[PDB]
């Protein structure tokens, strides 16, 4: 599945 | 006058605080009719939709229209798209420590311009995201789970902070497929916040 | 409002001039965001979409909600006609051809089996269940965007010499050079494609 | 096919 992004 | 940029690819520098100054590329989705200084943008490689006053915001450096790729896209199967639009879903993402997490959410609409992409928001992260969700769906990563107010567009709203003072914003859109759901832009942030007025998670909104 | 009307069935009396009062029934399609006093209405048995300020307009008598808004169809087929130039076949005398060149604009709000369409020789807003026309062979598919235009006042000079005054109320997503204009002196929704020469006389403010 | 409408 997709990887959650870090906040930028 | 000024040139239209809706539906265009754009590029600009970004200078905020002491953060590294970088060059951004993206696609302009929408010029908000009720506040036309405000544009919604999908940036390349960034999942959350940005609401920016592109011609006024001092963080934006030298806005340019690009011609590197076609901006628009369309949906493969509109019937399939209609089965997920307006639905509560479990949207799978990889977990921090292995396995996958079900992120509870709501598929809101096909995005403007980038029509292969869908607007979606999440119970635990109630801002506006965009993904090509039919890809998730085909891979088994999107599962369907088994307060309307007229005249709200443009209304000023405030949200109660834990710090005690009010967060100030404006209602900018109503979702067609779920008309109790609205988009809100707050003055202090670029995210587009999504609220469902039928839910207790909206009792904190004051109009 | 105490009671919403968008998406509801409504009825009201209509009193224009000194004609006998008649009764109208229809479905409220939309409340225009940039001018929320203005509503778009589809009246039963009437092809053209009405733009009416349903609360302000003195001709609208005893406005009632007949029933509240309810929940919401080959979308793939719909998508093949939306935004397309078309030849739309009507019937003239004794079933003869009466064919009109036009443009399919959008699926209508609320009444989703219905489509917004306008015509090159009659550029106002109509609504039909066009997939029925299509399946019957009566819809043939044929082979200028302005920043910040919504809400702008618009005028052009009439033949009479006077100015016709209105406002831009909507942009068509499938064809973004195409806008809806509501003029003060009429109930039609006028549809202009700003790419076309037929639009060059409009002045915006 | 449909027939064009006149005003009421």
């Amino acid at each position: 599945a997709r990887t959650k992004q870090t906040a930028r | 006058p000024r040139r239209n940029i809706v539906g265009c690819r754009i590029s600009h520098g970004w200078k905020e605080g002491d953060e590294p100054i970088t060059q951004w590329k993206g696609t302009v989705l929408d010029q908000v009719p009720i506040n036309p200084s405000l544009y919604l943008v999908k940036y390349d490689g960034i999942d959350c939709v940005y609401g920016l006053e592109l011609h006024r915001d001092e963080r934006v450096l030298s806005l340019k229209i690009l011609s590197d790729r076609v901006a628009s896209s369309h949906i493969s199967d509109a019937n399939l798209a209609n089965t997920i639009i307006g639905k509560a879903v479990e949207h799978m993402f990889e977990g921090e420590h292995g396995s996958k997490d079900e992120w509870r959410g709501m598929v809101l609409a096909q995005a403007p311009i980038m029509k292969a992409w869908f607007y979606i928001t999440y119970e635990k992260d109630p801002v506006l995201y965009m993904y090509q969700l039919l890809d998730d769906y085909k891979e088994g990563d999107l599962r369907i789970m088994p307060g309307v107010v007229d005249g709200l567009i443009g209304k000023h709203v405030e949200y109660t902070k834990e710090d005690g003072s009010k967060r100030i914003g404006m209602v900018i859109h109503q979702v067609e497929a779920k008309p109790s759901v609205y988009f809100i832009k707050f003055d202090d942030d670029f995210h587009i916040y999504v609220y469902d007025l039928v839910k207790k998670s909206a009792e904190n909104l004051y109009f």
